[PDB]
RNA sequence: AUGUCCUGUAGAGCACUCACAAGGCUAAGGGCACGUAAUGUGUUCUAAACCUUAUGAAACUCCGAAGGGGCACGCGUUUA
RNA sequence: GGGCGGUCGCCUCCCAAAAUGUAACGGAGGCGCCCAAAGGUCACCUCAAGACGGUUGGAAAUCGUCUGUAGAGCGCAAAG
RNA sequence: CCCCCGUGCCCAUAGCACUGUGGAACCACCCCACCCCAUGCCGAACUGGGUCGUGAAACACAGCAGCGCCAAUGAUACUCGGACCGCAGGGUCCCGGAAAAGUCGGUCAGCGCGGGGG
């Protein structure tokens, strides 16, 4: 599914002790690298989620 | 001289139609969808105007329908191509109706000319 | 705008008393004259009695709604007296929706 | 010019000389018939012009008119048309024709006989009758005159249809 | 693949309509009207939609589920004459 | 009150003095007012027009929102939330005492200003006439100012019939096409 | 036999779709014209198109069925 | 028919033969998305479009208005 | 039997226009405005309190065709079916189901349903 900074985005969250990648994307309209969030993880409540690699 | 594009299509089928009207003078109707080769009706008025007059205008009640798609003949075992034929097809509609007098239907006399089938004139 | 605006809540209201029928209806009228109530149980019904003034008469809008919310919250509620009810909420929420419903459970009704 | 007949079926309606016939007078339906000799005295000179009688087999006497014209599609064997009879309190269909007659003062610049091919007019008539008296086709065909449909020599009263502004005879040589 | 003009060589496509419950027939929560694969609840197929209509049916059992926003579902309280119990 | 009164008892009875009406409130009231202007986003691609936005509220304060026309252009301009407009609701009683700065000022200037509107009127109490690009006010610098209005004024008045549309609107104030 | 619901062909018909003929009118329209501050003055013709006159159709609209299915009431031939 | 070309998955139907209901070197529009939001809740607002004359305003973009089988639009064919 | 805030049935045999009228109990305008509510701006139809005034188009009632709107078994158009003219259409009869416009009429209904009265 293509590759080479042009179209499409390849980002995918990160949450501590709440093991889950969120596994979805959007696009680089908003800032790069940094990517603040919130939202539910495994279950329980909402957990970390702050994005990184 | 009919549509200007708006895609090809059309199919077949014969019967009669619907386009007959009580004429004011001296009518004329088709009788089923006879034979007129488009490039026949492309010689319908001019043949009805050899020299009827310098000027002169009346009324008709039809218009070229057509396309047919004939295709070459190198080996007919395929799909199609395009029209390249053309035809009108009608019912028993009016198409002439003179308004003079002594002439009566002189131009509805050699109308039957380009007419392999039967097309009376009647009157109304 | 009323006989042109008022159309938002009508059939959209009756969709809990007709989608459950476990809650009552509710008239609700402006007029700013008298107050009344006059409710009917279940969307498949529309006939019941009520009352009138002959109580405390001094016209108002705010403090006059919460009144019948208990002053007459059983006087007419014969059948069952109380049995899971829901308010109408035709228009907005000036306070007549509050001081009425917030004075509804005052005397009776389980909302 | 008599009546009788009856047949509730299209049997004697498709057998040499005859017709089909229709009637719906006040408490008088049924589908008669009658032959077809001098049965083309409609659009000739009797187009609502005058109203005789008929002497039907048994009772009454209804004058009536012609109820437009129709002849036959393509051929000339008038398949069943219609027939109005003044005895109703609301149908439509009026027969107020507009002809073409004369020497055609078209040889002024260029133009032939008054054409017209239609078979429909802006008309109306209240009750049900359709008198016979109107022209419209003539009036110095040139420019700064014209003569169509919109008011003219109009039957009796005013007109009612939808939008009074058809086309009909006109000029344009 | 690859194509051009003066020729073409493309496929075509449809799907299965499959109406299912066939009017006055028992009831339960069958299905009927795959006008929209997502579908939705219905309870009791009265036969709605724009304009006056509604399928002459009346035959209680259970829920229903049907069509799209095209015509109409039902959800009506009423068996057919029954109303008391069963 | 002030004008409202020289409107409640002055240009209110006059109508009945001429020819009455079935009501003591039959007479036309202050139906609609508004102002209307905003000649589209000229100065800058929408970012400097703000220095022509607040300029609408150059007599009072009531933060106008400019509105938008209808998005369908993509010729001239126009998008999902462009300006192109005006409006704003600011009637009231002072609105009467606002005619004090309306049915008064302006006339004393506006080029070859002599009279106000040559008939025209009719149909409604909203006769469409007004402004060019003049304020007539000095209540601020007016040097630091550098815009350019245009457009007019509408203000309806619940005056359908011509002899109301522009009837009262005659003995109404004084500055007018005499 | 009968109860009950629908599909909407065939066609009518037309008013959202494509186009159709004639008249009134339409030129916010365009140009032939001694003009010439929009040109106020004036003119001529489709043309969009409203009404009227009253056009077509597989892919048209508030119309409308044969037929068919669903089950039900009941038995005539037979395991349907 | 060899076969260069053209064909190889999904989706709109026309023609499909008013329930399902096929084909085709018969025909037309594309794609293997979007979106932290055109998602859920509550609320108010009818869209293109003409006319009234007034702004940088030689149409058109500004606004008030009646009309509006509402002819908008609702994320990109198509039907509903 | 009275006028009358109102919930359905409904969905143009209640779309608009003409006459006039009731206001005190029905209903409109209004009044006062800072505060609950805080309206793209203001508080004007969304606001808190009400005794002037009036009911004027908007609120009501019957007469009320200018066109709509319901408008028929009856002839046509359409059709499960039977032999045929006959060229596919198209067409005769037998022969059931059985559009629409046109024929009249009527249209500003009507019944239960919570009331302020002589």
């Amino acid at each position: 599914a293509k590759d080479g900074p042009r179209i499409i985005v390849k980002m995918e969250s990160s949450a501590g002790t709440g093991f889950y990648y969120t596994t979805t994307k959007n696009r680089r309209n908003t800032q790069a690298k940094l990517e603040l969030k919130k939202y539910d993880p495994v279950a329980k409540k909402h957990v970390v989620f702050r994005e990184k690699k | 001289t009919k549509f200007r594009k708006q895609f090809r299509g059309r199919m077949t089928g014969d019967a009669k139609g619907g386009d007959y009207v009580a004429f004011g003078d001296y009518g004329l109707i088709a009788m089923e969808p006879a034979w007129i080769k488009s490039n026949q009706i492309e010689a319908c008025r001019i043949v009805m105007s050899r020299h009827f007059r310098r000027g002169g205008k009346i009324y008709i009640r039809i218009f070229p329908d057509k396309p047919v798609t004939k295709k070459p003949a190198e080996t007919r075992m395929g799909k199609g191509k395009g029209a390249v034929e053309y035809w009108v097809s009608v019912v028993k509609p009016g198409r002439v109706m003179f308004e003079v007098a002594g002439v009566t239907e002189e131009q509805a006399k050699e109308a039957f000319r380009l007419a392999g089938h039967k097309l009376p004139i009647q009157t109304k | 705008a009323t006989t042109i605006r008022r159309k938002l809540r009508t059939r959209r209201k009756v969709r809990t008393t007709t989608a459950a029928s476990g809650r009552l209806r509710l008239s609700v009228y402006r007029s700013s004259k008298h107050i009344y109530a006059q409710i009917i149980d279940d969307s498949r019904g529309q006939t019941l009695a009520a009352a009138s003034s002959a109580a405390l008469k001094s016209g108002n809008k705010t403090d006059t709604a919460a009144a019948v919310g208990k002053a007459l919250a059983a006087a007419a509620a014969e059948k069952g007296i109380k049995q899971v009810v829901f308010d109408r909420g035709s228009y907005k929420y000036h306070g007549r929706v509050k001081a009425l419903a917030d004075a509804a459970r005052e005397g009776g009704l389980d909302f | 010019m008599e009546l009788t007949a009856k047949p509730r079926t299209p049997k004697q309606k498709l057998d040499e000389s005859m017709i089909a016939a229709v009637a719906y007078n006040k408490e008088n339906n049924v589908s008669f018939a009658l032959d077809r000799k001098a049965f083309d005295r409609a659009f000739r000179q009797q187009s609502t012009t005058g109203l005789f009688d008929i002497t039907v087999e048994g009772g009454e006497t209804f004058p009536a008119l012609v109820k437009a014209v129709q002849m036959d599609k393509r051929k000339r064997a008038p398949i069943h048309v219609d027939f109005y009879m003044v005895t109703y309190g609301e149908p439509v269909e009026v027969s107020v024709p507009v002809h073409t007659t004369g020497r055609s003062q078209g040889e002024v610049q260029g133009g032939l006989v008054d054409i017209v091919v239609h078979n429909l007019q802006i008309v109306a008539p209240g009750p049900r009758r359709i008198p016979q008296e109107l022209v419209v086709d003539v009036t110095k065909m040139n420019i700064g005159d014209h003569i169509t449909a919109g008011d003219i020599k109009l039957p009796e009263g005013c007109t009612l249809a939808a939008d009074p502004e058809l086309t009909v005879v006109s000029v344009l040589p | 693949a690859h194509k051009k003009g003066v020729g073409s060589s493309k496929n075509g496509r449809d799907s299965n309509p499959k109406y299912l419950g066939v009017k006055k027939f028992g009831g339960e929560v069958v299905k009927a009207g795959n006008i929209l694969v997502r579908q939705r609840g219905t309870k009791f197929k009265a036969g709605q939609g724009v304009g006056m209509g509604r399928d002459h049916t009346l035959f209680a059992l259970s829920d229903g589920k049907v069509v799209f926003i095209n015509k109409g579902k039902g959800a009506r309280f009423i068996s057919i004459e029954a109303a008391q119990t069963e | 009150q002030q004008l409202k009164t020289k409107y409640n008892d002055q240009v209110r009875p006059a109508l009945m003095q001429q020819f009455g009406y079935s009501s003591v409130m039959a007479v036309p009231r202050i139906e609609k007012i508004v102002v209307n202007e905003g000649l589209g986003s000229s100065k800058e691609d929408s970012k400097a027009i703000d220095k022509a936005a607040k300029e609408l509220a150059l007599i009072t304060l009531q933060k106008p929102i400019i509105t938008k026309a209808k998005k369908s252009i993509s010729n001239f301009k126009l998008r999902q939330g462009m300006p192109v407009g005006i409006k704003v609701t600011l009637r009231g009683e002072r609105m009467y005492v606002f005619l004090e700065k309306l049915i008064n000022i302006g006339l004393p200037r506006i080029r070859d200003f002599r009279g106000i509107n040559p008939n025209a009127f009719d149909g409604r109490g909203n006769y469409n006439l007004g402004i060019k690009e003049q304020l007539i006010f000095p209540e601020i610098t007016y040097d630091m100012v550098d815009k350019t209005r245009g457009m007019d004024i509408t203000i309806v008045t619940t005056a359908k019939t011509d002899e109301e549309a522009r009837a009262l609107l005659q003995s109404m104030g004084l500055p007018f096409r005499k």
